[PDB]
């Protein structure tokens, strides 16, 4: 149990300590974290998710802070490093002298108006980008594919990304928000020339998709969904009866045969010969599909099954019962098997409900696949952010500083006692700044004294300091951007971890 | 697995010597002066002779082990 | 519990400047050859950079981390594994004065990457192009060597080596994964080494003698067992009843007989005359009946080969590998031009040599059984690997620190992208690399600046890349000497001093981890 | 350390300081060893004696080190021992020495590894003058005198109260059987020893000696050929009891006769094989005696492990277990079986005659088996010596009579070259002087004095030293002419490995 000031003040190094080296590695210059094994060994990293898992954190208010990465990771997948930063530097710098006086709460409601506060600035700062415009997009994620490292395979992975995510963009909910990207999936290829990299329809399908029949080339006969209950029933459509009698085996086989009969008979009529069926689907039933003239693929998961479903773009159903061209399979399903080598693959192309695309990947090995597949998981993210909010932000901490002044204003004018509080979320907004300041390995003082001056005369649209040349620069001009909606939701998690983290008062087992 | 070596070494060895010729030291007659050696089996054992007492000790140097072994030629 | 900023940094360059100590004398000729009982305490002999630190136990990351990056560097060259440490060690040395003064860890780096630059283009400026004649190939051949074991038994070795490379030109390969069979003999000396061009065979006949000079040879390389005795087997197991068991052994032991009597018709069809030989490689056993009635007709048969054996005599000879016997034809069977047997030491090792088709020699090295054959296997290893590199490059450099002192005279003087903040890691890349050259002045007895200020300045006058000869340890062209290193041993070390010392650099944090 | 990495003992104050102090101890066991001595090593190991040595091969076994420097040079030591004879204690003193040597060296300032240089060259050096140093050589194997005064050395440097019997009696006994020119084997020679009677009561046999007692009738023919099994009899049906005593009365009955009826059938057939000589490691039971006396066949009680052993190396034997009846196949080059008493015990006699694979023992007769254990060492590095595989061995000066005539040459030779190689060849001189301060040392007199005295007389090549009265004082003997001469061969490997050793174990610091 711990209570009062040492709550206080161990959140605060808590925060900190994840922080000091996970900072350091936002930006194209990366410091490498080591963990030492008791084992005598090393593993290192730069991937903020695999430091926090590793170590061996004792302290309740510490696993908040690896939660919180989880949340961030879930939703984008980059800035991950940046959170805790941002929320550690939100207690360091309100939290132990305003306590003292005491008012918690307050040093909560201010960091919510402050919040909406850089909301604000960030619409006007940002232009528009074009969201059909390829080029304009690129550039983007160009600059956040160089924070992982990798600078060779990221060149192709880009391109095929903007194709992927903008083809699986449809999703209405009456205010048009995209967040799909459930639809798209990454196929991959041990094997084959290095550079075939490339998007087709649908969904493409092979983590349990690989048999050895399939029909060869499907150009025109459909999918039937099921999730039935083709299998065969010992009664009508429930066992009522076992087999356990030699009278008992006679009599249920031919209502089994029947059941399975009439199943058979409702697939065949809007004319398919590629039928998936998730689980229901016995040896007796597959053989009569055989029979029935329908290659049959079977025994392939659940998981599968919501893939192949989202690539026709056709609903399922369990119902056993007439199943139409109108209610399964709707559109086009098509089914083209290669093989690259000698294994089958699968892919599903063709989807009606408005497009919907997969990545073909092929490496030369599986070494080779890995590298563009994680740059390409990058990339797709980034695409996404683009056509969620057509504005895109300029990088480093420029943007920072537009907000470090809007907040020195507005807590001058408003004159409450919330005006120091605001003032502690102005400096901790700065640490990114001191990032990239370390970064070159230009002292701290001269460059963000200078920052703070072009805050003065040009307001900090894009000038900032970058940290692979150590200078304030426009960051329009060397093409350093990153989109706005991953700059809110990095800012939006960290607030809520600080107000969340500064609730806890008391911990008490 | 022991060594030991030196001119310490050899002055240990009759040292050894000296104290199984202290068992034997007198038994030419009926005088000298005697403790009964009563083994662990619970057997209560004298002889007319000092030697035979000194064959049955086992010595744990090699060096003193072959002035039990010339007593028994 | 967490060592951070300056406490971080302090880890790594105790360590590596502990390490730098261990494989300075390993570097070049004039090193020492190192033993481990430290490892496991079993008696290895071992005088490689790599291998030394594997046969160890490493707990320490950072010398961990020295010995990953060092795996790979060992597969390419097998040499300037004994440098990659020295070269990181100096590198740290003269980061921790600055920063100690009071400099940043990442100037350090940007100046490390403009180093990089500049000095892999100086590479491309100085490679001397050679031939790709015998000579030239000697001269990679004996300082790798040279290396690895003494300058006696080295100069031994440096024969065999040569001879495989021109053969697998023949082949028409660029690169070398095939003529690297290194097969042990049974001796009371180590100062032979016999080039076999062929195979070798572990164990011959245990019938010596059957016809020990085979003209013309026609390889059957088989596997199926023509001994199983007279053992009661079922499955392969006891079975209830006796009678079940003795069943099987009956067909058993008839199937094998068939195959024995296969031998006596293919000696017909395939030779058909005695003025030819029939030879057998057998993995399993042979029944001394079977050797006695093979030897009249003129068949050497051989017992108790291995599998490694087979693979190669498939490659080589032309072979086949077969679980059958029957009755085949020469077209199928590979042919050797010549078998001889040589009974030296306990063991007798059938050779099958001037193979047709080959892609396969072998470097029979005789040695004591001791620990010293294996020194003479791990320095013959590399030395393959070194010759590789002679056929994959087209340039070969004259050696011994020579190259190394005129990369770091070309970096002192110019800054080379003209920026400060480059400048402050580019004088730390240049005296990193000058500890190779003087350090063999320092194992031999000459003192270190003395040397550095005479190899530099006879650069500067003449555009000669002189070296050190070792054993003065006083300086000496390099070239003439024969104290070459081709382009993938000088590439290699600034490859991997590079990313390994980045890292370590710039680590602001060690925590532990489970 | 700083490195909680990079395993070593070795390295840095510890290789240059602690591992040639370790060399220095091994080497103290030879220090009182070689030619002339009164020294005797007891070492015990639970082998329910004592063992009494004055060779090294079984001081070092015995002696474990966990350090690679003093382990490395006892492998050297053993590669002197298949190839030659005694002089075995002399490769271990030589790295040994060469070692203290080398420690001062690395003090003044001079480095590791010219001075590792300047050895190999100072080998090469002493090799060459070498057989400039023959003095005597045979050129008859087949005479006594000439091959009794090589065999006397290695019998001297044991104890110097037993060489004038035993350099007589190996050559009496033949190792001159072989020609001794491209073939010799040491496996068809064993040292046997026999319990009971004087050392000077040792004696000459001819071929495989065995001590087991004879049983039943003696063969005394040419088909005669080995068989040999551990153990062919433990009752061919073994018991169970379920009156605890026997399972029982009417089953004891046919317990007994499947016995007799089976042993029948197996001791027929060996005899009916060609085998008229069995060797018995099992039990002879009274069904099994009964059985050889009809076929005819010389039956040997019991053997142990020991004995089996010797059948299984020279008769080109297996050594089966059995009670199911076997035939041959260990087969024997074994004609004639004769049967002798040596001891006043019942030995079984082999023997054949021809030159190669020919048998010889050198059996001996002693108070207690520790007595001959020490005798077994003078005796088997005497069979060993005489390999070189010549009839001309080329003999040069034994007893350390060579050494100080190296010593001289060498001290010369080093001050001609430059450079620091020079003190490493100087070295190399004081390091032969190791056997001269080792026989004064036994001889109860310092070292300046004999080494002094020796120089005195410049050049000799027969001086050495004994354990005598004339051994202090003018420290003048002549070892050329009593007959005290070694071969070329066991002090060139023994100078040769020792050379190599020492270069090796003194560049580790892992």
């Amino acid at each position: 149990r711990e209570s009062g000031r040492k709550v206080q003040s161990g959140n605060i190094n808590a925060a900190k300590t994840i922080a000091d080296i996970i900072r350091t590695c936002l930006g194209p210059k990366s410091m490498m974290k080591m963990l030492l094994d008791p084992m005598g060994g090393i593993v290192m990293t730069n991937d903020g998710n695999a430091i926090l898992r590793e170590i061996q954190v004792q302290h309740p208010a510490a696993k908040s802070m690896i939660e919180i990465s989880r949340t961030q990771d879930e939703e984008v997948g980059d800035g991950t490093t940046s959170v805790i930063i941002l929320a550690g530097e939100m207690l360091s710098v309100a939290e132990h002298f305003l306590e003292q006086q005491m008012h918690p709460t307050v040093v909560i409601s201010a960091y919510r108006k402050a919040l909406d506060d850089m909301i604000s600035t960030l619409k006007k700062i940002s232009i528009p980008v074009d969201i059909s415009d390829s080029d304009m997009m690129l550039n983007i994620i160009n600059s956040s594919i160089t924070t992982k490292a990798i600078s060779r395979w990221s060149s192709l992975a880009c391109n095929i990304a903007l194709d992927a995510v903008k083809m699986v963009q449809f999703e209405e909910n009456g205010r048009k928000e995209i967040d799909i990207k459930k639809y798209a999936r990454v196929e991959k290829i041990p094997g084959g020339i290095i550079e075939d990299s490339c998007v087709l329809r649908g969904v493409m399908i092979n983590k349990d998709v690989t048999h050895p029949r399939m029909r060869r080339y499907i150009k025109n006969p459909r999918i039937v969904l099921l999730d039935s209950s083709l299998e065969y029933k010992k009664g009508e459509s429930q066992t009522d009866i076992e087999i356990t009698r030699e009278e008992d085996f006679t009599r249920i086989l031919q209502m089994e045969e029947e059941y399975i009969q009439q199943l058979c008979e409702d697939i065949i009529q809007l004319k398919p010969d590629v039928v998936i069926t998730e689980k229901g689907i016995s040896d007796l039933a597959q053989h009569y599909l055989m029979r029935a003239n329908i290659t049959a693929i079977r025994r392939v998961r659940k998981t599968d099954n919501n893939r192949i479903a989202r690539a026709c773009g056709a609903r399922i159903v369990s119902r056993p019962e007439e199943l139409r061209e109108d209610d399964v399979g709707t559109g086009a399903g098509l089914l083209e098997i290669k093989k690259i080598g000698d294994e089958y693959f699968t892919f599903i192309t063709d989807c009606k409900d408005p497009k919907a695309c997969t990545i073909l990947l092929r490496g030369a090995s599986k070494e080779i696949l890995s590298e563009v597949e994680r740059n390409l998981q990058d990339a797709m993210q980034v695409c996404r952010n683009v056509l969620l909010d057509p504005q895109l932000v300029p990088g480093g901490g420029a943007s920072e500083m537009a907000v470090a002044h809007a907040l020195t204003e507005k807590s001058k004018a408003m004159t409450g006692v919330e005006q120091w509080p605001y003032r502690a979320v102005a400096q901790a907004l700065e640490v990114i700044p001191r990032t990239l300041i370390q970064n070159c390995g230009a002292s701290t003082i001269r460059l963000l004294t200078s920052l703070r001056a072009k805050h003065t005369q040009e307001n900090c649209e894009t000038w900032g300091v970058n940290g692979e040349t150590g200078t304030l620069v426009d960051m329009k001009e060397l093409g350093i951007w990153e989109p706005l909606a991953v700059k809110l939701q990095t800012y939006k998690t960290a607030v809520e971890t600080a107000v969340l983290l500064l609730r806890i008062d008391d911990i008490v087992s | 697995t022991d060594s030991s070596q030196g001119i310490p070494q050899l002055v240990s060895n009759i040292s050894a010597c000296q104290v199984i010729a202290e068992a034997v030291r007198t038994t030419l007659g009926p005088r000298g002066m005697d403790k009964l050696i009563v083994d662990g089996r619970g057997k209560a054992t004298i002889s007319n002779d000092g030697a035979t007492i000194l064959k049955l000790l086992d010595v744990v140097h090699p060096a003193a082990k072959t002035l039990v072994d010339i007593a028994k030629s | 519990e967490v060592a951070r900023a300056q406490a971080a940094l302090a880890v790594n360059i105790s360590a590596a400047r502990g390490l730098q100590d261990v494989l300075r004398t390993n570097l070049g000729p004039k090193g020492t050859m190192k033993m481990l009982v430290s490892g496991a305490g079993d008696i290895k002999l071992t005088k490689d950079g790599n291998v030394l630190l594997h046969e160890m136990q490493i707990q320490h990351p950072t010398a961990s981390l020295i010995a990953k990056v060092a795996t790979a560097q060992d597969d390419i060259t097998g040499d300037g594994t004994t440098s990659n440490v020295l070269i990181i060690g100096e590198l740290l040395k003269q980061a921790d004065l600055y920063i100690s003064e009071g400099l940043h860890p990442r100037i350090i780096t940007e100046g490390f990457e403009a180093a990089k630059e500049k000095a892999l283009q100086f590479l491309e400026e100085v490679k001397v192009s050679r031939e790709m004649d015998r000579e030239t190939l000697i001269d990679v051949a004996r300082t790798s060597l040279r290396t690895k074991v003494h300058a006696e038994l080295a100069d031994v070795l440096t024969e065999a080596v040569v001879d495989s490379i021109l053969a697998i030109k023949k082949q028409d390969e660029p690169i070398d994964l095939f003529m690297i069979e290194i097969m042990e003999m049974k001796h009371k000396s180590e100062t032979d080494t016999s080039l076999i061009r062929g195979l070798v065979l572990d164990h011959g006949a245990r019938h010596p003698d059957m016809k020990k000079r085979v003209e013309d040879a026609y390889i059957l390389t088989c596997n199926v067992s023509l001994e199983y005795e007279k053992t009661e087997v079922n499955s392969g197991f006891f079975y209830k009843s006796a009678e079940e068991r003795e069943k099987l052994v009956k067909a058993e032991r008839k199937f094998i007989e068939d195959r024995v009597k296969k031998i006596i018709e293919l000696k017909r069809k395939v030779c058909g005359d005695s003025d030819k030989g029939f030879v057998v490689i057998n993995q399993k056993g042979i029944d001394p009946f079977s050797l006695d009635a093979l030897s009249k007709e003129g068949i050497v048969a051989l017992r108790r080969a291995k599998r490694r054996n087979m693979e190669r005599l498939t490659l080589a000879c032309g072979g086949v590998a077969l679980n059958s016997f029957d009755d085949l034809s020469p077209d199928c069977l590979g042919h050797a031009g010549l078998v001889y047997e040589y009974t030296l030491g306990e063991e007798k090792f059938t050779f099958i040599e001037k193979c047709n088709n080959p892609r396969s020699v072998t470097l029979l090295i005789k040695g004591p059984n001791k620990h010293t054959l294996t020194q003479i296997k791990d320095a013959v290893r590399d030395g393959l690997r070194a010759v590789k590199n002679a056929i994959d490059d087209g340039c070969v450099v004259p050696g011994a620190g020579a190259v190394e002192v005129a990369m770091a005279e070309a970096l002192i003087k110019h800054k080379p992208s003209v920026k400060g903040r480059a400048q402050l890691g580019v004088q730390a890349f240049a005296d990193a690399l000058l500890i190779i050259p003087k350090v063999l002045a320092q194992n031999s007895g000459f003192d270190l600046q003395e040397t550095l200020v005479k190899i530099q300045a006879e650069h500067s006058e003449s555009g000669q890349l002189v070296g050190v000869d070792l054993n003065t340890g006083e300086p000496m062209v390099a070239a003439e000497v024969g104290v070459w290193d081709n382009y993938c041993v000088k590439k290699q070390l600034l490859h991997s001093c590079t990313v390994i010392a980045t890292n370590i650099l710039l680590v602001d944090e060690i925590m532990r981890a489970g | 350390m700083l490195k909680e990495g990079a395993k070593h003992f070795s390295g840095l104050e510890e290789a240059v300081y602690r591992n040639i102090q370790a060399c220095k101890e091994l080497a103290q066991t030879t220090r009182t060893a070689y030619g002339p001595n009164g020294m005797n090593k007891m070492v015990i190991n639970h082998l329910e004696k004592l063992f009494v040595t004055n060779d090294a091969a079984t001081i070092l076994r015995e002696l474990e080190v966990q350090h690679p420097a003093a382990k490395m040079i006892v492998m050297a030591s053993h590669m002197q021992e298949q190839e030659v004879g005694d002089g075995t204690n002399f490769v271990l003193v030589f790295a040994g020495a060469l070692l203290e040597l080398a420690e001062e060296l690395l003090r003044i300032g001079l480095s590791v590894s010219e001075v590792i240089e300047g050895y190999e060259i100072a080998c090469r050096k002493a090799h060459e003058i070498l057989p400039n140093l023959v003095c005597c050589s045979a050129k008859n194997l087949r005479d006594i005198d000439e091959v009794s005064s090589l065999l006397r050395t290695s019998i001297m440097s044991k104890q110097y109260g037993n060489e004038v019997f035993l350099a007589k009696l190996i050559a009496q006994a033949c190792v001159s059987i072989f020609p001794d020119s491209g073939h010799f084997n040491v496996d068809n020679i064993r040292v046997c020893k026999i319990l009971g009677s004087g050392i000077s009561s040792s004696s000459v046999l001819h071929g495989m000696v065995f001590k087991k007692e004879t049983e039943g009738d003696v063969t005394s023919v040419k088909d005669a050929k080995i068989a040999v099994y551990s153990c062919p009899f433990d009752g061919m049906i073994t018991e169970t009891k379920g009156t605890v005593l026997i399972k029982t009365a009417e089953e004891l009955m046919n317990f007994s006769k499947g016995e007799e009826n089976l042993m029948d059938a197996q001791v027929k057939a060996i005899a009916d094989t060609g085998a008229n000589v069995v060797v018995t490691g099992g039990k002879v039971a009274d069904m099994a005696l009964h059985y050889a006396n009809k076929y005819n066949i010389m039956l040997v009680r019991l053997n142990s492990k020991w004995d089996l052993r010797r059948l299984c190396k020279t008769v080109g034997a297996t050594a089966l277990p059995r009670l199911t009846p076997p035939v041959l196949e260990e087969m024997g080059h074994c004609d004639s079986v004769y049967l002798s008493e040596v001891g006043d015990t019942q030995v079984v006699v082999f023997k054949h005659e021809k030159e190669d694979g020919a048998i010889s023992t050198i059996v001996l007769r002693g108070s207690t088996d520790n007595l001959m254990d020490d005798i077994e060492r003078a005796v088997d590095d005497g069979v060993n010596t005489f390999k070189v595989l010549t009839r001309d061995k080329r003999l040069v000066p034994g007893g350390g009579a060579t050494e100080i005539e190296l010593a001289k040459q060498i001290t010369s030779y080093g001050e001609t070259c430059p450079g620091l190689e020079q003190y490493a060849i100087k070295k190399f001189a004081e390091a032969f002087e190791a056997i001269p301060r080792a026989l004064a040392e036994n001889s109860g007199v310092k070292a300046n004095e004999v080494i002094s005295k020796l120089y005195a007389v410049h050049q000799e090549g027969n001086k050495n030293v004994g354990l005598d009265i004339e051994a202090e004082v003018p420290a003048v003997k002549d070892m050329l002419e009593a007959g005290i001469l070694d071969t070329y061969l066991g002090k060139y490997w023994a100078i040769k490995l020792a050379t190599n050793a020492a270069v090796t174990v003194l560049r580790v610091d892992q």
